[PDB]
């Protein structure tokens, strides 16, 4: 019925609803359904640009925007 | 006065041509306007609710709706105005759709807006001067009249009588039955046409609620939906029924249909039932199955020899000095079922109808093929009495013809009856071949296509070409039919022993006179016109008159019977209620302004006006039942002593003044 | 600065039906004529026409049923006689009598209604503003 | 009759304005969308906004949109009546 309940309630977002040509969820637009509180956050005043969190992540969902230093590449700064 | 203006968008049909916001603001600034407002569909239930809420909240005196045509939605908004505590007639429309939007769509928008403002202003000006009317209710006489005793007239009469209404059945001819009584077998079921009618003829003749008046005409009709004072001419039949004989004092009886009179009559004349092929005496019946078996005397051809009365003897049924008696009958509704006749095909000279012996038309063929006809049911050639072996059928004879001689329409049943006649010849004469020269076989009804398939299977030849001309062989009297086989692509010359023309049909003789007596108009085609061509094919614009049968347009016996029962139902609607409401548009004379000149009296087609005594002064008197609201008298009267109820001079002049207001 | 002011008085049973049919069929014409809608043209009094012309109608049109096709058997014969006499009065008071005409439009002639609209507009545009509006002062 | 004084359905359209299901319209021979709660066209005679229970997901947005009118009963069942 193209409600989009499956898209809201899939833990790893592998289902999307596109009404005309855009990802559009009317049931959320009208607030007719709750969503999952994954509650993610990374206190940037405590993270140290370590590489462990990207390494241990089973799916691909961590972005480490750090200049790439001499390790594996030309210096990000030096 | 307090007027509300409600402007419909009609779902962008109006908002796509003008500025509804501007029209609404102008209505607000207009004088007398309490509330102005808009909605997408004012004819819908939220629209009526909007009107009613506005009435209740703003204490509205009148309502103006700027919307579609009054002819489309007066009843809707009058009922919406009633529901809300107003009179229905405190309402007025401003047609801003069918006379503003749909005609000023393109490239002209502020001009259409100005036109809409003008129309709204004129409507408000009229509605600020409208006042309360109550429709007139008139009693309905509990009788009905059916003119025409064909299948459609008989069905309508039986339907009304079995609904319980007393009914008059007027037939100009001495017997009921119509054309279906002349038919031999009926398409597509091939039932004996006369036989199916006979029980229904017996039912009509025996029904206590039907006053069957054969051989009678309608001299004059006056009145309206309530009471129609119809004068009938009882033509001098010359022979007395048993009831009339007993009334006149002859105990022995009247006519029992023995036939001795016609056995001794020496005059011999053609029989119109047999299309002239057969003799009949001066005293006669059409056929042996006529419903009133009463033996009319033909006074135009009787020589008063008196042999018939001697043959009748003690029954004394024959009165050779009888004269046309006149009777006046009051009826509530009337049903018109006048039928049809065959178009005169001798005008099409290329098909030698009157000039070649062996060219006949389809009703003469139907009488020749019937077993009760002039022949013993044996089709023989008129020229020499020999049996034909090739028969041609000229379809479309005088039809779908724009030359001014024939009819520009299709006669509906001529393709089907030609198929029936081809089947009849191929089954009655062994080895005979039927050729149909056709131009669009039209087998559209139920089982008609299957009938067409079956005829082709039995072996009729279908040549798609309109016949060009017909030549008669000088010696054998055979007919050379010349046309082109359009599918084959070659000219043809088919020599047949008998040629049958499937002639067009036209309204019966005198039908225009009768429909003018009853006030019915005519169609483009020349048939009687119906109230609404789609949703009301039975009723006419004149109230209390209904149409049934071929008189409204050519049709087969099934469609004719459906139409006849529909007309009977429509005629029963007001009789069962017993009341009917007239539209309060009547003329009302203001007596202390009338001067008694009497000049308006002759301006009424309906004779609703007369001079009468009121308070010593001679003033004019309106029969409010007879008035129809035209307004001729009130547009004449110089002193303004006639008031038209919903279109009064102050109202119309207020509309004019509002138009010129700037 | 000047737009013609043409007023039409059309019967309900043929001219209103014809105008409605033209609208339904989407026949375009200029928006210069405004209609009044009486039941028959027999209702049209002479004083209606004269009142229009003295208020300042640049033109007046009266449209009704064909002869023999009046809903009320003979109400447009009366209107025709009245309008012939109105044509005579306007000619003898010195107003241009072609500012007034009476057309017979049937219920099915939406095209003819459109053509009547166009021709009335053209004729009044040629004639120009009515003289009453300045003769009053 | 059921006791709601404020009324039933007035055909405002808020329900179908908020319904998230979209299905073909059989009146338009399938060419056009219509929500789970719908009317065929704007000129339907009973302007009462049927709910299509084969396609409704019972999200309950329609009842919130209807509000105090309380015209929507998502648990309604087929009632049977015998008429002589
Ligand atoms: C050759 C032919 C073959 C046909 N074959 C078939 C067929 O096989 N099957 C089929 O279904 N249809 C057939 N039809 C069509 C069929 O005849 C009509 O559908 C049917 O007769 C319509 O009947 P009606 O009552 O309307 O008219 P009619 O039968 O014509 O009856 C009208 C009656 O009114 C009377 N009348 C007329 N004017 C007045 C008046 N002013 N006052 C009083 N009375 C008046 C007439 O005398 C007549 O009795 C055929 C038609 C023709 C011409
Ligand atoms: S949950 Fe997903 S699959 Fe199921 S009806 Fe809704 S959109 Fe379709
Ligand atoms: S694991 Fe990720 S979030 Fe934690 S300190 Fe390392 S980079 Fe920062
Ligand atoms: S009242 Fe007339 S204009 Fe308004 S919505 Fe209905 S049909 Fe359209
Ligand atoms: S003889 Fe007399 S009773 Fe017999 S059919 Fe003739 S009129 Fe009738
Ligand atoms: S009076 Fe003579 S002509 Fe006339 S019906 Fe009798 S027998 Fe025939
Ligand atoms: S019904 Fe057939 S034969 Fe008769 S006019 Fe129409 S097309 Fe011609
Ligand atoms: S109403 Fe007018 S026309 Fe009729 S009698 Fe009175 S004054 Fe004469
Ligand atoms: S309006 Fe006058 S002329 Fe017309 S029917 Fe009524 S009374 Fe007769
Ligand atoms: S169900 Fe409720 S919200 Fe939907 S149209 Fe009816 S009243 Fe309005
Ligand atoms: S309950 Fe059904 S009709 Fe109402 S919003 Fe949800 S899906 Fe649409
Ligand atoms: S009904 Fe139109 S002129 Fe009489």
């Amino acid at each position: 019925s193209y409600c989009g309940v499956c898209v809201i309630m899939c833990p790893f977002s592998a289902l999307a609803l596109k009404v005309d040509g855009e990802e559009r969820l009317p049931i959320l637009e009208k607030e007719g359904f709750p969503t999952y509180d994954k509650g993610t956050a990374i206190d940037q005043d405590k993270c140290v640009r370590c590489n462990i969190c990207d390494d241990v992540c089973p799916r691909d969902a961590i972005d480490r925007d750090v200049p790439l230093f001499e390790g594996e590449d030309k210096e990000g700064l030096a | 006065p307090r007027i509300g203006v409600f402007v419909c968008h009609c779902g962008t049909n109006i908002a796509g041509s003008m500025s509804i916001d501007d029209v609404v603001n102008y209505a607000k600034t207009l004088p007398y306007v309490a509330v102005a407002d808009q909605y997408q569909y004012m004819c819908s239930t939220p629209g009526q609710k909007k009107i009613d809420d506005a009435i209740k909240e703003y204490n509205l005196t009148g309502v103006v709706v700027a919307a579609c045509s009054p002819r489309l939605h007066e009843p809707t908004f009058r009922t919406a105005t009633k529901e809300g505590g107003l009179n229905p007639f405190r309402f007025e429309m401003a047609n801003i759709r069918e006379q503003n939007s749909w005609v000023h769509m393109h490239g002209m928008w502020d001009e259409a807006t100005q036109k809409a403002k003008d129309q709204v202003r004129m409507a408000v000006a009229k509605a600020a001067k409208l006042e309360d009317l109550v429709p007139k209710s008139v009693p309905v006489e509990k009788t009905a009249m059916v003119v025409g005793g064909g299948v459609a007239g008989m069905q309508a009469a039986l339907d009304l009588a079995s609904a319980g209404i007393k009914t008059y059945l007027i037939e100009r001819t001495p017997t009921i039955g119509g054309r279906m009584s002349q038919l031999d077998k009926t398409f597509p079921t091939l039932d004996c046409s006369q036989c199916i009618l006979t029980p229904k003829m017996v039912d009509v003749g025996r029904h206590p609620n039907i006053e069957m008046m054969t051989y009678t005409e309608v001299e004059k009709v006056e009145g309206y939906i309530g009471n129609f004072d119809v004068t009938l001419r009882k033509k001098a039949r010359g022979v007395l029924t048993p009831t009339e004989a007993t009334a006149k004092g002859i105990v022995g009886g009247g006519c029992n249909g023995c036939g001795d009179c016609s056995a001794v009559c020496p005059v011999i004349k053609p029989n119109p039932f047999e299309m002239g092929m057969a003799p009949r005496k001066a005293i006669y019946i059409y056929h042996a199955q006529v419903m009133p078996l009463i033996y009319t005397v033909d006074f135009d051809s009787c020589v008063k020899c008196g042999l018939c009365v001697e043959a009748c003897g003690d029954k004394k049924a024959i009165d050779l000095e009888m004269q046309d008696e006149f009777i006046t009958v009051k009826v509530g509704t009337a049903v018109l079922a006048t039928g049809y006749e065959l178009f005169p095909i001798e005008n099409k000279r290329e098909w030698g109808y009157k000039q070649f012996d062996n060219v006949i038309n389809a009703l003469e063929f139907e009488r020749l093929i019937c077993a009760s006809g002039p022949t013993g049911g044996h089709l023989v050639r008129p020229s020499d009495g020999k049996t034909p072996m090739k028969v041609g059928f000229v379809l479309c004879a005088g039809s779908r013809d724009n030359t001014g001689i024939g009819k520009p329409y299709c006669s509906r049943f001529c393709c089907m009856y030609s198929l029936k006649h081809a089947h009849q010849i191929m089954e009655k004469i062994p080895g005979a071949v039927a050729y149909l020269f056709y131009m669009d076989i039209r087998s559209f009804g139920k089982m008609y296509e299957e009938f067409y398939y079956r005829i082709q299977h039995e072996g009729a030849k279908f040549i798609r070409g309109r016949v060009a001309n017909v030549l008669e062989d000088k010696e054998t009297k055979n007919l050379h039919v010349f046309t082109e086989d359009t599918l084959l692509g070659r000219p043809v010359d088919v020599e047949v022993d008998l040629l049958v023309l499937a002639a067009a049909v036209q309204p019966n003789e005198g039908a225009n006179e009768l429909r003018k007596k009853f006030g019915v108009s005519a169609s483009q085609d020349g048939w009687m016109l119906e109230a609404h061509p789609k949703l009301n094919p039975c009723g006419t614009t004149t109230a209390g008159v209904f149409l049934a049968g071929v008189c409204q347009g050519p049709k087969d016996i099934p469609d004719t019977v459906a139409q006849a029962e529909g007309a009977a139902s429509a005629a029963s609607i007001p009789i069962h209620m017993g009341e009917v409401e007239l539209e309060p548009y009547f003329a009302m004379c203001i007596d202390e302004l009338c001067a008694g000149c009497g000049m308006c009296v002759n301006l009424c087609p309906y004779s609703a006006l007369s001079l009468g005594e009121k308070n010593g002064r001679t003033v004019m008197v309106v029969t409010e039942a007879k008035c129809k609201g035209c307004g001729t008298c009130g547009g004449f009267c110089p002193g303004g002593a006639i008031k038209m109820q919903h279109f009064t001079t102050p109202q119309i002049v207020a509309q004019i003044d509002a138009f010129f207001a700037g | 600065d000047w737009k013609p002011q043409i007023l039409a008085i059309i019967c309900n049973w043929c001219s209103y039906a014809g105008a409605d049919l033209a609208g339904g069929a989407r026949i375009q014409y200029p928006p210069t004529v405004r209609a009044i809608r009486v039941m028959c043209t027999g209702r049209v009094d002479m004083l209606f026409i004269l009142k229009a012309f003295v208020e300042g109608a640049d033109g007046v049109l009266v449209s009704g049923c064909h002869f023999g096709d009046c809903h009320y058997l003979e109400g447009n014969y009366k209107a025709a006689k009245r309008m012939f006499m109105i044509k005579n009065l306007l000619r003898n008071i010195g107003l241009d009598d072609r500012r007034f005409r009476m057309t017979f439009v049937s219920a099915s002639e939406g095209a003819k209604w459109g053509m009547v609209m166009e021709d009335v507009t053209n004729t009044i545009k040629e004639l120009g503003p009515s003289p009453i509006k300045e003769f009053k002062k």
